[PDB]
């Protein structure tokens, strides 16, 4: 499974 | 410190918020609102303030204490596509991946970018390569929502992307069958997404930009109706055949082309709906029969603890298409 995160 | 986060779907047609907690997760609130025209544009959010409000109508109504939150960006807001890298370090994976991404991307590397490999990297050695998903986003589009989330009192720990948000419910069922190829659908009301996966494990991912919208707007363009008024007469009835034919045929066509450029690149054996545009009457039937993949809805509140005398499991079934990708944020906040 992918676990993103796109908070800078 | 460890907070339980909650879960948020900024979606097009509805907001919604799901609250979990304990150490096996148990439901404890949800709550939908339709979301106000204009809040949103092209996956922006173009009235932030506005939607502050909205999201403060949600915690009341779910009557939280809780001031954590994961979200997600509109899937018309992201870039998401896999990349081959050398395996280095990680910061140097980094640059890598930011050199390799920059010709992908139609704005200037004002982009915030993340990435994932699509295997473990401890099983590969230094210098060899591995694909890693990669999601790209405008600094802007990442702006907007945080500037939404800070009106409402809301602090964000992740900003999820909801092909694979919405998948978070359906994963310890995914990972009981290792080497099956399954396909999921989140047909939305602004996109439609595709996912391919074996067990647990994401292979592709595509985007499509037809949806729930596109069936409204038949049905409203067929009797010149407003899109509430269009979009209630799709909701009870689903002649509207004949309005909302060609959406299907259409949607159909997409289908089968983003499934025949899988097969061509990297095939079905069973797959899921969710998403309240997988709704419509018979589209599951439809799409078995269409695409040769055994297409079922799916139930995604089985992945948590729901309490008989809180909640009727039947309501909740009813709208779990909706709900599974603020489910998936709620349990990415409470993770691990
Ligand atoms: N029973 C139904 N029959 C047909 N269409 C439906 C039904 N219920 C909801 N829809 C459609 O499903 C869509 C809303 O589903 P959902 O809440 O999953 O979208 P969303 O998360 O707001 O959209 P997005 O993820 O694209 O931003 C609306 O387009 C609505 O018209
Ligand atoms: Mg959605």
């Amino acid at each position: 499974m992918i676990r993103l995160n796109l908070l800078p | 410190p460890r907070v339980e986060a909650l879960g948020l779907e900024i979606g097009a047609s509805a907001l919604k918020l799901v609250e979990v907690s304990g150490n096996p997760p148990a439901l404890k609130a949800l709550a939908s609102r339709p979301t106000p025209p204009g809040l949103l544009m092209e996956g922006m959010v173009a009235e932030p303030a506005a939607l502050a409000q909205e999201i403060k109508e949600l915690l009341l109504e779910a009557r939280t204490r809780k001031r954590y939150v994961v979200t997600a960006l509109s899937n018309l807001a992201v870039i998401l596509r896999p990349i081959q890298v050398p395996k280095m370090p990680l910061k140097e994976m980094e640059e890598a991946v930011r050199w390799e991404a920059e010709r992908y991307i139609p704005f200037p590397i004002e982009v915030v970018l993340d990435f994932a490999p699509l295997t473990p990297l401890s099983e590969v050695q230094e210098g060899e390569q591995v694909q890693v998903m990669v999601a790209a986003a405008r600094q802007e589009a990442v702006a907007g929502v945080l500037e939404a989330l800070r009106g409402a009192g809301l602090v964000p720990v992740v900003l999820d992307v909801k092909p694979f948000a919405g998948l978070y419910p359906l994963e310890a069922r995914l990972a009981e069958e290792p080497d099956r190829v399954f396909l999921v659908l989140d047909i939305g009301a602004e996109s439609t997404s595709l996912v391919l996966l074996r067990g647990d494990k994401p292979l592709a991912v595509r985007v499509l930009t037809l949806s729930g919208k596109d069936f409204t707007e038949a049905i409203a363009r067929s009797f010149n109706l407003d899109l509430l008024a269009a979009e209630e007469v799709k909701r009870t009835y689903g002649r509207i055949y004949d309005a909302i034919r060609p959406v299907l045929v259409e949607l159909t066509q997409e289908l089968r082309r983003s499934l025949e450029f899988f097969r061509i690149q990297l095939s079905p054996e069973v797959g899921y709906l969710l998403g309240g545009g997988s709704k419509l009457r018979g589209l599951a039937s439809l799409l078995t029969d269409t695409l040769g993949v055994n297409l079922e809805p799916v139930n995604p509140w089985e992945a948590v603890a729901v309490d008989p005398k809180r909640f009727e499991s039947e309501q909740l079934q009813e709208i779990g298409p909706e709900f599974a990708v603020a489910l998936g944020l709620a349990l990415r906040g409470v993770e691990p």
